């Protein structure tokens, strides 16, 4: 196991998020964290990067303690996660050429000729060879997601943290992501952690999925076992239903005293 | 009314402290660090093309204006006393004490402060600064250093442009409309020959009036909301908050070198 | 688009359509109109959107403290329909 | 406690300082407001006043 | 019989062409889903029914009336029986909920006061939002503000409501909330829904009649049943998430010899 | 090169004239039409608010510190000059001839005039004003004539307050130290002050700078790309644009009714 989430718990200063949550992710897996909105999907993977400190709990880097060393100790992990983003994380001010490389020229120590032989062979595994002198404003929603991908493995990660992947998009480069995840997963051996919301599709290539409801967890099944599960609340996040544990209506606020007087 | 009263205050008593706290902490973690001066050197070029290089399509073309401004109206209200010897006097004397490093600071706040924060608060909505500091890079010294490096000496290098643009600016109506060419116009202007006076402390307000200006430009820029409304508010209390500085100590800068 | 109503059976027969343009003289002489109605029977309609059916509303609240009750005969297709869509309580009257 | 008392700890220390605020801008923006003067006037003679004009200050030593 | 029976007509801008040649037509009383792939204009489709921009040559109807041949007054007289509904929720922020949907009930109407607070309280029970009317429209939520629009859409009875692709980034818990009203308010009302949304799994669940637009053309016209058993490469590309065929995977290029060892 | 030279001036000056045709396209559309006063009555207090009332806070602070530096600049160079009680022909004249309706409008350009462009901005990405279209109502009536009408007649109305406040703070300044009394410096202030000559010809110079600078705010917040950089861009477009503008008509106001 990665990192263990074992009392993590996430509260704010008005609206809390996480109480006693509990995590665990093997390597070489694809581990999928579903919920619906609303909720902190997207605070989830910062606690795991070191960007904001939890409240009253702790995550075991394999051995290792995350939030226990902001002193010149953080960066030499960071640097093996490449967490990517929704929108489009990568510099408007440069060419997509140099968001690729811009881990290579801080870091790595690699010549001229040498740097062109490992970055354009890396947009060949996302399919963007010959898109490398166009700006990124030019590109599109779905061309875009794809150019954070050869950023993330510009330093051969172990935890890629996809925040909010392929979602709001058409089914052609839909298709496109879910495909690239499963290329990384086996040929490179990287742990890959998603925590998007779309159920008919992440399914297929994760191996273990944690649904969150009432803030809390309350589903830690496989892929196949999560469809047998006789649960109100893990059904309810399946294919589309109406009516459930939460409700869609509003609560009964004296309809009658409103509507004739 | 005694408890009732004061607890809406207690909401904006905090974090007015707070505001100034972050303020003070993002400009701490920028400059104590270590020193790098080949690995910024072709970063602050770029940045001063965006500040500096793109504000003189503003400060020259009215600076001019201002100039022209203070010809016309300082030669009819001196018919009765000196309209020729002294017509030169006060456009040399008011821009080079009060109209240089105030005047041109509205100016330098309008296009290189209100852009400079919606330049960093662009950063946070699309998640730029997130990404850069899942890094082992510093986002701090990125975005902020060379940044604020940027607009520190480039307000003094655009106040003497502001300065030429408006002693010749008002020469249009010296040297021509009825005026002499050098004899009694040139002639009153170098009564200040001390180098303290006009030099120095003009000098000294345009570096005072250029930290505090790129410091509220970088602060709200910095801590937004990020989404599409978060951007134009911080945009907005830029301006206001600029000019409140460049005008509150502009008193407080006179107070001790003129009085 | 006319408002054709007559009361002398005590019996308020609606005629026309209900819109949500053509209300002034069912609105305004609402006090006066129904007193001692038991039986409201209309067949003259077409369609009832959502201002015509708030009349409808109206009309019970101001029978119901009068110490009576109201009965309704001839529904069409169009105003079940939209009673079940809007979710009427059983505090108004009631699809009998 | 130390939700709230620390709120108002800080309230009564900002109308303090409020107070405090208006009292140093009082001697120079409060002028001829509450210091009057009582109103008896005299009567002179001349023959030509000059350049005198209304609100004209007198002076004796 | 139908109700719009869009002609050919085009759409080309300065650089891009969008519309070259379609043939496209909407009937009364069913729902008309036209989805596609991303990248081309699918908002601009709704726009040309409305007349908000300026089409090329060619002719729309709108019940026999033809839609760009209209003047100034003569065109507000059929656009507020359409009342299209946006994706982020086109609805005011100066007001709060209750006052946002009798927004066109209340300046062009001849409802009286105390029978226009019974009004919207019967349209926010369709949609769920009842107790949601005291509050500022910007404490909603994505999902939530989608639903607070749709009672503004069906406030004068429209006859074309035009969704501008919706549930297209929302919950799946939300997203069964709107699949729903959809046909619920169709077969209630009669009234002709346009969903643009490309969600092949939920989008034709509730339509009858399906549109592909791949090649800037209408290339499957048949219902929900038989287009997913057209053998076509292209039509078989956008459904079920299929990557490789007509569209690149990779990008259109060469010189694979000459841009990685040198 | 000679050739392929005007390929690219010559596209710009297409562009230029697109440019300036849709913003007198737009104003006449907006004032010109049904004559709707019972219902833009509401709309008008509303509308006030915001640019009236929550601008006002910034002249009135600013009236202190434009007279309080004024007016002690203005008694170091009148030194060794028996000119001490002439200090309200500097204080008062210069806030009505040179000042007053100047750094009142740069002010209102960067709080009125700045979050006017981010207002319509934001209701552009959000799709509210083709909204308006579907409803059968004039958007160019309901959410743009209200605001120009607020404009014009608060920039007027705020410049008196920069005005009183200023001459007030130059009474501040004035008896504060220096030990001269209240009738002195009230009595060379009345003088060359009349009807149709510094009152009144302040006054026409404030409602001509008030038309152009809510021009701009009002055309690039109509004019503007409905995304994320497009609200910001507009954003600091306008306070460039009202900034030569103003200094720009500064030239032009000053040939006609010198004083």
């Amino acid at each position: 196991n990665l990192v263990d989430m074992r009392d993590v718990s996430f509260t704010r200063g008005n609206r809390c998020i996480f109480d006693n949550i509990s995590l665990t992710v093997p390597r070489g897996k694809i581990t999928a964290i579903m919920g619906p909105s609303g909720i902190g999907k997207t605070t989830l993977l910062r606690l795991i990067g070191g960007q904001i400190a939890p409240d009253h709990g702790e995550i075991l880097f394999d051995g290792e303690n995350i939030p226990a060393m902001s002193r010149s100790r953080l960066y030499t992990v960071r640097k093996r996660m490449s967490m990517l983003f929704q929108s489009g994380a990568l510099f408007t001010d440069m060419n997509v050429f140099d968001n690729v490389a811009y881990p290579l020229r801080e870091h790595t120590q690699l010549p001229a000729p040498l740097l062109h032989s490992t970055v354009m062979m890396k947009l060949e595994a996302v399919g963007l060879r010959g898109a490398a002198k166009l700006m990124p404003s030019e590109l599109s929603g779905g061309m875009a997601r794809r150019a954070a991908l050869a950023r993330a493995i510009a330093l051969e990660p172990d935890l890629i943290m996809f925040d909010e992947p392929f979602v709001g998009q058409d089914p052609i480069t839909m298709g496109v992501l879910v495909k690239l995840i499963s290329e990384l997963n086996s040929a490179l051996g990287v742990t890959c952690v998603v925590v998007s919301h779309d159920v008919p599709e992440v399914l297929s290539i994760a191996d273990h999925a944690w649904i969150l409801a009432d803030k809390k967890i309350v589903a830690h099944g496989s892929a196949q076992a999560l469809q047998a599960n006789p649960d109100p609340r893990v059904r309810q996040f399946l294919d589309g239903i109406a009516d459930g544990p939460v409700p869609f209506r509003y609560p009964a606020g004296d309809y009658h005293a409103d509507l004739l007087p | 009314m005694l408890l009732n009263a004061l607890a809406s205050l207690g909401h904006k008593g905090i974090k007015t402290l707070r505001t100034f706290g972050r303020a003070g902490l993002m400009l701490f973690n920028a400059l104590v660090g270590k020193p790098e001066f080949r690995k910024h050197a072709p970063l602050l070029v770029r940045q001063l093309y965006n500040v500096g290089v793109l504000s003189m399509l503003i400060i020259v073309v009215s600076g001019v204006f201002i100039g022209m401004v203070l010809g016309l109206q300082g030669y009819l209200v001196l018919t009765t006393y000196s309209a020729e010897t002294s017509l030169g006097m006060l456009v040399a004397l008011s821009l080079l004490r009060e109209l240089g490093p105030v005047v041109a600071a509205l100016l330098f706040a309008g296009r290189a402060g209100s852009a400079l924060t919606a330049e960093i608060g662009l950063m946070r909505a699309t998640e730029q600064l997130s990404s850069m500091e899942m890094m082992a890079v510093d986002p701090l010294r990125r975005v902020i250093s060379p940044r604020f490096w940027a607009g520190v000496i480039s307000l003094p290098l655009l106040t003497v442009i502001f300065v030429a643009v408006g002693i010749w600016g008002g020469s249009l109506v010296g040297v021509s409309w009825k005026g002499i060419d050098s004899g009694f116009f040139w002639s009153a202007m170098q009564n200040a020959v001390d180098w303290r006076m006009d030099l120095v402390n003009c000098l000294i307000k345009s570096v005072v009036f250029a930290i505090t200006v790129t410091w509220i430009s970088l602060f709200n820029g910095y801590d937004a909301i990020p989404t599409s409304a978060g951007i134009s508010r911080a945009t907005t209390r830029t301006v206001v908050h600029s000019s409140l500085a460049v005008l509150g100590l502009d008193f407080v800068l006179t107070a001790l070198m003129f009085g | 688009e006319s408002l054709s109503w007559m009361q002398t059976g005590d019996t308020l027969a609606l005629s026309g359509e209900l819109d949500q343009d053509v209300l002034l003289p069912l609105w305004e002489m609402r006090e006066e109109a129904v007193k001692g109605i038991t039986c409201i029977d209309l067949s003259r309609v077409s369609r009832v959107d959502t201002g015509g059916l708030a009349l409808l509303l109206h009309l019970i609240d101001l029978a119901k403290k009068q110490g009576n009750n109201v009965t309704l005969q001839g529904v069409n297709d169009k105003v079940y329909t939209l009673a079940k869509l809007y979710n009427l309580p059983a505090d108004v009257l009631p699809r009998h | 406690m130390q939700t709230k008392k620390n709120e108002i700890w800080v309230g009564i220390f900002l109308l303090a300082a409020l107070l405090a605020a208006l009292f140093v801008c009082l001697k120079a923006a409060n002028v001829t407001s509450i210091r009057t003067e009582p109103t008896y006037t005299l009567y002179a003679t001349f023959d030509n006043i000059g350049g005198l004009k209304a609100r004209s200050p007198v002076s004796i030593g």
